[PDB]
C-alpha cells in the first residue's frame, strides 16, 4: 500500500518522507528513494481469520522449529478476535 | 655506518649498515595496533571471541581453542568428547594451512615462488573445509567457550580423509624443489643460529626452542583437549638455524597429518557443546518450545554468562609457538582485562641478536623463519 | 554441467547477451544470476 | 584427469613418481552436496529425573583461591614445584630423518 | 633515599587529556540508585564515577546520534567513596559527591494482616 | 561431580602449596602473599623492591629454575592507591611447572627493570610503559613500542576513553594527515548489562 | 611523613637542572628539525613553540611529576632527531586545520550548549 | 665420550665428575657465610650435599645422570654454575631478613 | 617421543665422496628440480572460469543480510532487539513502536556493512529467524553510502534472496 | 523412533594415510 507524498516521493510503510523545505531531498536528485513496496500490515489484514472450536489454541507461525516460539492464545472475549503476537495471525471462536 | 630505514606484512626495520654487514637492527611496530585488549573490555565473552580470529590470522581456530579453554578453566566447565575430538582435528588442520604459509612466504621471499602456488591449491581446499563447517573461510569464529557452535555436515568426515590422503605428495613435491636444493640450503644452513640457553632466556617457543634441540611441546608436556590419546612425533632440530627450523616445519606438518588420521579413525558421538544452557545456548527448537530454554536464549544473547572471579593464563602449542592468554574476571559477563601473549612478540624482540653479523639478505630469511604475523604482534 | 571435468569446473553459466536494460554482450558479471540458479551453480545444492 | 597416455609418462618419469594414485583436483571420490536430514543427539543432562541443576552446576563450585601463608596473618626436605620430568625416547617408528 | 615532599597529588600534566576536559569537566561520585522495575541489590553495592552529559546530535544521513565528546560512556567502578574521591582530586576534576542511600529497616508483621481493632487488617489476600 | 564439570587434582593442588610455602620461607623478605587457585594455578604476591630478588632466585635456583618468562604485562585497578599491578608468569622446563609473581606500584612510582633476569622482558616493560605510563628503572632504551609518535596519554588505563582524543585524516589545503580533534558520527552506545541477583553465593563481600 | 621513592630527583634543584638540559637540546635540535623536514615554519616560531610547550608545565611542584615530564620530552626529541617521526607528526603541534575556538562568553553562548 | 649434547651452545664436558665436586664444594663454601637459621642456606645444603654424594658414589656418567634426574650432565654442571652465582647474590641481597613493609590494606582484594 | 630432522653424517668413503664431487660438478639436484617444475608444466591447472564458474559453497556460508517475512507476507522482525544487543560491531541500529494495528513492528532497522563483520551472531540470536545473512557476496559498490543499509534495503533483500535462503535454511536447520 | 544420525567414521574405520617422507634414489653412480 504505497502512498505519494505531495511533493512526489514514495511514502515508505513506516510513514516517513522528506518535507517541501527539506533540503535532504537532494539525494534522491538524479537517484531514486528504496521503497518496499509490500506492506506487510496490509498483507496480515488480508489473511483471514480461522475458525477453531476450541476455548485456547496455540501458534507458533507454521514450518514447526522454523517459526516462532509457540503461543497460546486465549479466545473467551467475544467481541474481538485473538491475534498472535509474533507472526498477526487471527483466531475466533465459531460464534452463533 | 650507514643508517637506512626500510619502510613499509607492513613492517618498518631501521639498521646501521658497515658496507653489508648489518649493526643493529631495530624494528619499529604499531602499524597494525587496534588496540583490541582495550576493546574485548567492553564486550561480553561470546562478543570478544571474534577478536581471536584476527590476532593470529593464519591460525584463526588455534586463537579460539586457547581463548575457549581459558574461559572453560574460569566457568569451571568441560567440554564433551567429541567437541574436543572436532577442536584438536580442526586445530591440527589449522597447523597444517599455518605451516604452508610460513614455509611458502618464506620460499617467496627469498626467490622460489611456485611452491606458494601448488600449496595455496590445499590452503583453498582447506578454507573450502572451514566454509562447511562454519560458514566462513576464514575468520570462522567456530570453538567457542563451551565447545564449538555447530555439529559438522554429514559428509564432512569423508572429504578430509580424501584430502588427507594426498597431501603428503604435496610435501614430497615441496621437499623436492627445497630440501636439497644448494642455493636453497645456501640460504637457510647457519643463517640466524641462536642457543638453547639464548632462545630459553629470550622468550623464544615453538619451532624457535625446537630447532636448537630443546626437547619441548606444549601437546606433549602440559596437553589440554584429548591430545593425550593421540600418538606423534616431535622433530627436534641440532644446530639452530633456519634449515633446521625448515625440516622441523615440514616434519610438524607430516606429524600433523598422523594426527588428523588418527582423529577421523576416532570421532566419538554425542553432543558437540557442554550440556548447561547457562554457558551454552540451548538448541533452535528447545528455545521455541520450552520456556526455560526461551529465558536462557534470551539472557546468554543479551548479557551474556557470568564468570566467577578469577585470573588464570593459558597457553596452547599454537603453530607459531605458545600462544596464551591472562584472562582476568570480577565477577560479570565482560572480561576485566585480557592481555594477549604472542610468540611473535618474543621472535620479533630476538630479531636484533639473531641477526648479529650477516648480510643484508640474511634479515629476510631470519624474519621468513621466525613466522611474523603482526596481526597477534600488535594487537 | 559436465560431470567428467573436475570440481569446480563441473557446472558453469552461458550469461545472456540482454538482461532487463543493458547489452550484457561483453559486460557481465556474478549478480546476473537468479537465486535458484545461483544456489544450484555454487554448489551448495546438487538438485537444479 | 583428461591427459593422453604419451604425457602421463613424460610427467610421471619428470616427477620421479606415480601420479594418477594421488590427483590433486577433485573428482566423483568427493561427497554429495546434497545429504541426508541428521538427529544430532542431546546430552547426558537429557534427563526427566534425577537431573536437579544444584548437582550438575559447574559455575557454582568455583571458590576463591586458597591462602598460604597470608603474611599479616622439623626436618623440613626441600620441595619442587613438581616432579622432574622424564627424558624423551626416540621414536621408534622413524628415529632419524 | 625518600625526598618526604609534602604536596597534594597531580598528575594532569602526565595523563594526556586536552585542557578543556578537565577543566571544564563535573564528574559525579555516587552509589547507582536500584533499578525499581526489579527487587534485586546487587547493582547498589559499588561507587560509581560519570561524567557531565554533553550534546548529542541527530546525523544528517542515517539519523544516528552523533557526540563530540570522547568521556560520555566513561564509567569508573570503586570499592570506597574516599577512593572515588581521592582518584578526581589526583586526576583535577571537580566532582560532586551523594551519600549513599540504604532503605532502613522495617517492621513486618504477617500476623498484622489479621488484625482485631487496627486498620491494618486486610480487605483480601 | 557430572560430566559437564571441571575434575580437579588435588595431587598437583599439593604440590603448587608445598613450593609457594617452600619459596615463601626462603625469601621471607620480599613474598607477601602466596595463592593456589582451584585451577592449580600458583600466585606469589611479592613487595615491589624484590623483583629481581625473587625473579632471579626462580630462574636460578636447582629447585625452581624457571628459565622461560612466559608474560609480563599490568592490570589496572583506580580503586587502589597502588594504582597498578605487574604480573610475571614464568615457565620451568625441568619441572613442567608454572608460577606467577604479582607486585604493584603507582604512577609516580619507578620498578626496576628485569632485563638482566629475563631478556625478553625488553618489550614487555616497553609495551608496559606504553599502554600504562608505568617506568621502569635501568632499562636499556624505554620508549613507545606501539602508539603513533607524539601519541599522548596511555590508552590501557582505565579512565582511558575507548575512542582516544584525537583522530587523524587528510587535509588538502596543507597537503598532509593532520589530527583533529574525535568526533563520532554514531556515539558508541553504552549497554548495561551487570544484572541484580547476585551470581555466586561463594564470593559474596562483608556488608561493612 | 610522605616518604616517596625517587625516580631521578631528590629535590628540585636538579630536576629544574635537567628541564634546563632538555630545552638546551631542543633548542639546539629545532633549526636542523627545520631543514631537514622541510618545514615551512622558521625557527623563531619553531623555538617559540618549543618555550610554550615548555612553559605549559610551569605549573608543577612535584620532582617525580617534572622528571617523568623531563623523560617524555627527552622521548619526543629522540623521536625527532632520528627522524621517526614525519612532517605531519612535527606539523600536528601547530593546529593549522582546526578552526579557533573564541574564549568569551557571548561567542559560546551563540555557537551552542558547550562551556 | 661422546659428542654433540643436541643442545646448541652446550659443549661436551670431558671429565664432569671433577667439574661437578668443585662447583659442589664451592657452592657450600659460599653458603657457609650465611647465617645458620636461614632457609635458603638449609635447603641448597641439603640438595647440594644430595648431589654431591651421589656424584662421589657413581663412576658411571649414564647412571649418575638417571640417579641425578637432570639428564645431560653438562647442563647439571650450567645448573650448579647457575646455583652458585645465585648464592652470591643471595648472600649479597640478604633476603632472610623479616619482611620490608606490609602492602596497603586493600592492595590484593579481588574483585575490586 | 620425538625425532631428529638433521643428524645424518655423511659417508667418507672414496664412492660416496665421488658422488657429491659429481652432484657438485654436474649439478644434479638442479635437475631433479627441473624435471619437477617440468611435470608441474603438463598438468591440468587449477583455474576455474569466473564469472562463468563459481567456487563451492555451502547452506552454513555467510552473505549478505536481508530480513525475512512469514508466509503470509508479514515480516518476522518483531523488534525484540537480541541482534542488536548481541553484536559484536554494533553494527545494528534498531527503533521500535507499536504499528497501527499494535503490532510490535521496527520503524528503524539499520546495518552498517562497514563495520559488520559478518559473524552470523545475529540471525543465531534472533528467536524467530527474521534476521538472516544471505548467500549474496557479489554486491561491491562504488560508494562507502550504499553500505549502508536501512529496513527498505534488507527487506528488498529478503525479497530477492527468499527462494534461496529458505532453500539453505532447510537444509540447515536441523544442525541449529 | 528415529534413530541417532550424525557424521561419523564408516565402520572398520578409514585407511592408512601416508605420512612419511618419499623421496627416491633415481640412479646414476
Ligand atoms: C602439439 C601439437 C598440437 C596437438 C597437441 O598439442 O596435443 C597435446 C595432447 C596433450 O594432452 P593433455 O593435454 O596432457 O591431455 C588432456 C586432453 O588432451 C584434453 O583434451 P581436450 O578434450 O581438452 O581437447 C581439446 C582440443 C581442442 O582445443 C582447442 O580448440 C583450444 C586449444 C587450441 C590450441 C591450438 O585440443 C586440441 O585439439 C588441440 C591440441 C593441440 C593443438 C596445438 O596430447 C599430445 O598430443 C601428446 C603428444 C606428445 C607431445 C610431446
Ligand atoms: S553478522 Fe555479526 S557483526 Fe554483522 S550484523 Fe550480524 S551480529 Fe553484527
Ligand atoms: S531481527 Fe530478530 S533478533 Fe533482531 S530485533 Fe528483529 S526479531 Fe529481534
Ligand atoms: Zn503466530
Amino acid at each position: 500500500g504505497v502512498r505519494t507524498s505531495p511533493t512526489g516521493e514514495k511514502v515508505t510503510h513506516t510513514g516517513q518522507a522528506y518535507d517541501d523545505g527539506d533540503y535532504r531531498r537532494v539525494r534522491f536528485s538524479d537517484r531514486q528513494k528504496e521503497v518496499n513496496e509490500n506492506f506487510a500490515i496490509d498483507l496480515i489484514a488480508e489473511q483471514p481469520v480461522s475458525e477453531v472450536g476450541s476455548r485456547v489454541i496455540s501458534c507458533d507461525g507454521g514450518g514447526g522449529a522454523l517459526g516462532h516460539p509457540r503461543v497460546y492464545i486465549n479466545l473467551d472475549k467475544e467481541t474481538k478476535t485473538g491475534t498472535c503476537g509474533y507472526c498477526g495471525l487471527q483466531f475466533r471462536q465459531p460464534h452463533h | 655506518n650507514l643508517t637506512l630505514n626500510f619502510g613499509p606484512g607492513v613492517l618498518r626495520l631501521v639498521m646501521e649498515l658497515s658496507g653489508e654487514m648489518v649493526r643493529k637492527c631495530d624494528p619499529h611496530i604499531g602499524l597494525l595496533h587496534r588496540g583490541t585488549e582495550k576493546l574485548i573490555e567492553y564486550k561480553t565473552y561470546l562478543q570478544a571471541l571474534p577478536y581471536f580470529d584476527r590476532l593470529d590470522y593464519v591460525s584463526m581456530m588455534c586463537n579460539e581453542q586457547a581463548y575457549s579453554l581459558a574461559v572453560e578453566k574460569l566457568l569451571n566447565i568441560q567440554p564433551p568428547p567429541r567437541a574436543q575430538w572436532i577442536r584438536v582435528l580442526f586445530g591440527e588442520i589449522t597447523r597444517l594451512l599455518n605451516h604452508i604459509m610460513a614455509v611458502t612466504t618464506h620460499a617467496l621471499d627469498i626467490g622460489a615462488m611456485t611452491p606458494f602456488f601448488w600449496m595455496f591449491e590445499e590452503r583453498e581446499k582447506m578454507f573450502e573445509f572451514y566454509e562447511r563447517v562454519s560458514g566462513a573461510r576464514m575468520h570462522a569464529a567456530y570453538i567457542r567457550p563451551g565447545g564449538v557452535h555447530q555439529d559438522l555436515p554429514l559428509g564432512l568426515l569423508d572429504d578430509i580423509y580424501e584430502f588427507s590422503k594426498n597431501f603428503s605428495f604435496r610435501i614430497d613435491e615441496l621437499e623436492e624443489m627445497l630440501t636439497n636444493n644448494r642455493i636453497w640450503r645456501n640460504r637457510t644452513v647457519d643463517i640466524g643460529v641462536v642457543t638453547a640457553e639464548d632462545a630459553l632466556n629470550y622468550g623464544f617457543s615453538g619451532v624457535m626452542l625446537r630447532g636448537s634441540g630443546i626437547q619441548w611441546d606444549l601437546r606433549k608436556t602440559q596437553p589440554y583437549d584429548v591430545y593425550d590419546q593421540v600418538e606423534f612425533d616431535v622433530p627436534i632440530g641440532s644446530r639452530g638455524d633456519c634449515y633446521d627450523r625448515y625440516l622441523c616445519r615440514v616434519e610438524e606438518m607430516r606429524q600433523s597429518l598422523r594426527i588428523i588420521s588418527q582423529c577421523l579413525n576416532k570421532m566419538p558421538p554425542g553432543e558437540i557443546k557442554v550440556d548447561d544452557a547457562k554457558v551454552s545456548p540451548p538448541k533452535r527448537a528447545e528455545m521455541k518450545t520450552s520456556m526455560e530454554s526461551l529465558i536462557h536464549h534470551f539472557k546468554l544473547y543479551t548479557e551474556g554468562y557470568q564468570v566467577p572471579p578469577g585470573a588464570t593464563y593459558t597457553a596452547i602449542e599454537a603453530p607459531k609457538g605458545e600462544f596464551g592468554v591472562y584472562l582476568v574476571s570480577d565477577g560479570s559477563s565482560r572480561p576485566y582485562r585480557c592481555k594477549i601473549k604472542a610468540p611473535g612478540f618474543a621472535h620479533l624482540a630476538g630479531l636484533d641478536k639473531m641477526s648479529k653479523g650477516h648480510m643484508l639478505a640474511d634479515v629476510v630469511a631470519i624474519i621468513g623463519t621466525q613466522d611474523i604475523v603482526f596481526g597477534e604482534v600488535d594487537r | 554441467e559436465d560431470n567428467k571435468q573436475f570440481f569446480g569446473r563441473h557446472r558453469w553459466v552461458i550469461y545472456t547477451t540482454e538482461m532487463n536494460g543493458r547489452d550484457t554482450f561483453w559486460d557481465v558479471d556474478g549478480s546476473m544470476v537468479p537465486p535458484e540458479w545461483h544456489r544450484w551453480l555454487h554448489c551448495m545444492t546438487d538438485d537444479p | 584427469a583428461s591427459a593422453t597416455r604419451v604425457i602421463q609418462l613424460l610427467r610421471n618419469w619428470a616427477s620421479g613418481r606415480d601420479l594418477q594414485a594421488k590427483l590433486q583436483l577433485r573428482y566423483q571420490e568427493i561427497s554429495k552436496r546434497t545429504q541426508p536430514p541428521p538427529k544430532l543427539p542431546v546430552g547426558p543432562s537429557h534427563k526427566l529425573s534425577n537431573n536437579y541443576y544444584c548437582t550438575r552446576d559447574g559455575r557454582r563450585e568455583a571458590m576463591p583461591p586458597s591462602i598460604v601463608m597470608s603474611s599479616q596473618k622439623t626436618e623440613k626436605k626441600a620441595v619442587t614445584p613438581a616432579p622432574p620430568i622424564k627424558r624423551w625416547e626416540l621414536s621408534k617408528d622413524q628415529p632419524y630423518l | 633515599q625518600l625526598i618526604a615532599v609534602d604536596e597534594k597529588l597531580d598528575i594532569t600534566t602526565l595523563t594526556g587529556v586536552p585542557e578543556e576536559h578537565i577543566k571544564t569537566r563535573k564528574v559525579r561520585i555516587f552509589v547507582p540508585a536500584r533499578n525499581n522495575m526489579q527487587s534485586g541489590v546487587n547493582n547498589t553495592k559499588k561507587w560509581k564515577m560519570e561524567f557531565d552529559t554533553r550534546e548529542r546530535w541527530e546525523n544528517p544521513l542515517m539519523g544516528w546520534s552523533s557526540t563530540a565528546d570522547p568521556l560520555s560512556n566513561l564509567v569508573l567502578t570503586f570499592s570506597t567513596k574516599e577512593d572515588a574521591v581521592a582518584f578526581a582530586e589526583k586526576n583535577g576534576w571537580s566532582f560532586d559527591v551523594e551519600e549513599r542511600k540504604v532503605p532502613k529497616p522495617k517492621s513486618k508483621s504477617y500476623g498484622a494482616n489479621f488484625s482485631w481493632n487496627k486498620r491494618t487488617r486486610v480487605s483480601t489476600k | 561431580t557430572r560430566p559437564t564439570i571441571r575434575p580437579r587434582n588435588d595431587v598437583v593442588h599439593k604440590q603448587l602449596s608445598a613450593f609457594g610455602q617452600y619459596v615463601a620461607e626462603i625469601l621471607p623478605k620480599y613474598v607477601q602473599q602466596v595463592q593456589v587457585s582451584c585451577f592449580n594455578e600458583l600466585e606469589i604476591f611479592i613487595h615491589p623492591d624484590g623483583v629481581i630478588p625473587v625473579l632471579t632466585f626462580l630462574r636460578d635456583h636447582t629447585n625452581a629454575q624457571f628459565k622461560s618468562l612466559a608474560d609480563l604485562t599490568a592490570v589496572d585497578v583506580p580503586t587502589r592507591q597502588n594504582r597498578f599491578e605487574i604480573v610475571y608468569n614464568l615457565l620451568s622446563l625441568r619441572f613442567n611447572s608454572r608460577i606467577r609473581v604479582k607486585t604493584y606500584t603507582d604512577e609516580l612510582t619507578p620498578i626496576e627493570s628485569s632485563v638482566t633476569v629475563y631478556k625478553a622482558a625488553n618489550w614487555y616493560e616497553r609495551e608496559i610503559w606504553d599502554m600504562f605510563g608505568v617506568f621502569f628503572a635501568n632499562h636499556p632504551d624505554l620508549r613507545r613500542i606501539l602508539t603513533d609518535y607524539g601519541f599522548e596519554g596511555h590508552p590501557f588505563r582505565k579512565d582511558f576513553p575507548l575512542s582516544g582524543y584525537v583522530e587523524l585524516r587528510y587535509d588538502d589545503e596543507v597537503k598532509r594527515v593532520v589530527a583533529e580533534p574525535v568526533e563520532l558520527a554514531q556515539e558508541f552506545r553504552k549497554f548495561d548489562l551487570n544484572s541484580p541477583w547476585e551470581a555466586f553465593p561463594a564470593y559474596r563481600q562483608p556488608p561493612e | 611523613g610522605t616518604s616517596v621513592k625517587p625516580i631521578f630527583s631528590r629535590d628540585m634543584n636538579e630536576a629544574k637542572r635537567r628541564v634546563r638540559e632538555l630545552y638546551r637540546a631542543w633548542y639546539r635540535e629545532v633549526p636542523n628539525t627545520v631543514h631537514l623536514f622541510q618545514l615551512d615554519i622558521s625557527v623563531k616560531q619553531g623555538r617559540d613553540k618549543v618555550r610554550e610547550m615548555f612553559m605549559k608545565n610551569a605549573h608543577v611542584t612535584d620532582p617525580r611529576v617534572v622528571d617523568l615530564l623531563v623523560i617524555k620530552g627527552k622521548m619526543e626529541l629522540e623521536e625527532t632527531i632520528n627522524v621517526w617521526k614525519q612532517r605531519t607528526h612535527i606539523m600536528r603541534f601547530f593546529h593549522e586545520t582546526e578552526a579557533p575556538r573564541p574564549t568569551d562568553f557571548l561567542s559560546k553562548f551563540y555557537v551552542g550548549h558547550d562551556p | 665420550l661422546k659428542k654433540t649434547t643436541g643442545l646448541v651452545g652446550l659443549a661436551v664436558c670431558e671429565t664432569p665428575h671433577e667439574r661437578l665436586k668443585i662447583l659442589y664444594t664451592k657452592i657450600l663454601d659460599v653458603l657457609g657465610q650465611i647465617p645458620k637459621n636461614a632457609a635458603y642456606r638449609k635447603y641448597t645444603e641439603q640438595i647440594t650435599n644430595e648431589k654431591l654424594g651421589m656424584v662421589k658414589a657413581e663412576p658411571d656418567v649414564k647412571k649418575l645422570e638417571e640417579q641425578l634426574q637432570g639428564g645431560q650432565i653438562e647442563e647439571v654442571i650450567l645448573q650448579a654454575e647457575n646455583e652458585l652465582s645465585l648464592a652470591r647474590k643471595m648472600l649479597r641481597w640478604k633476603p632472610w631478613e623479616p619482611l620490608v613493609e606490609e602492602p596497603p590494606a586493600n592492595q590484593w582484594k579481588w574483585p575490586i | 617421543t620425538y625425532k631428529f630432522v638433521n643428524m645424518r653424517e655423511p659417508s667418507m668413503d672414496m664412492k660416496s665422496v665421488t658422488d657429491r664431487a659429481a652432484q657438485t660438478l654436474l649439478w644434479t639436484e638442479l635437475v631433479r628440480g627441473l624435471g619437477m617444475t617440468l611435470s608441474y608444466l603438463f598438468r591440468e591447472p587449477a583455474t576455474i572460469n569466473y564469472p562463468f564458474e563459481k567456487g563451492p559453497l555451502s547452506p552454513r556460508f555467510r552473505g549478505e543480510h536481508a530480513l525475512r517475512r512469514y508466509p503470509s507476507g508479514e515480516e518476522r522482525c518483531i523488534a525484540c532487539k537480541l541482534c542488536e544487543a548481541v553484536c559484536p560491531a554494533q553494527a545494528i541500529t534498531i527503533e521500535a513502536e507499536p504499528r497501527a494495528d499494535g503490532s510490535r513492528r521496527t520503524t528503524r532497522y539499520d546495518i552498517d556493512m562497514t563495520k559488520c563483520i559478518y559473524c552470523g551472531f545475529c540471525q543465531e540470536a534472533c528467536p524467530v529467524d527474521a534476521i538472516v545473512e544471505g548467500p549474496n557476496f557479489e554486491f561491491s559498490t562504488e560508494t562507502h553510502e550504499e553500505l549502508l543499509y536501512n529496513k527498505e534495503k534488507l527487506l528488498n533483500n529478503g525479497d530477492k534472496w527468499e527462494a534461496e535462503i529458505a532453500a539453505n535454511i532447510q537444509a540447515d536447520y536441523l544442525y541449529r | 523412533a528415529s534413530k541417532v544420525k550424525q557424521d561419523m567414521p564408516p565402520p572398520g574405520g578409514y585407511g592408512p594415510i601416508d605420512y612419511k617422507r618419499n623421496l627416491p634414489r633415481r640412479g646414476l653412480s
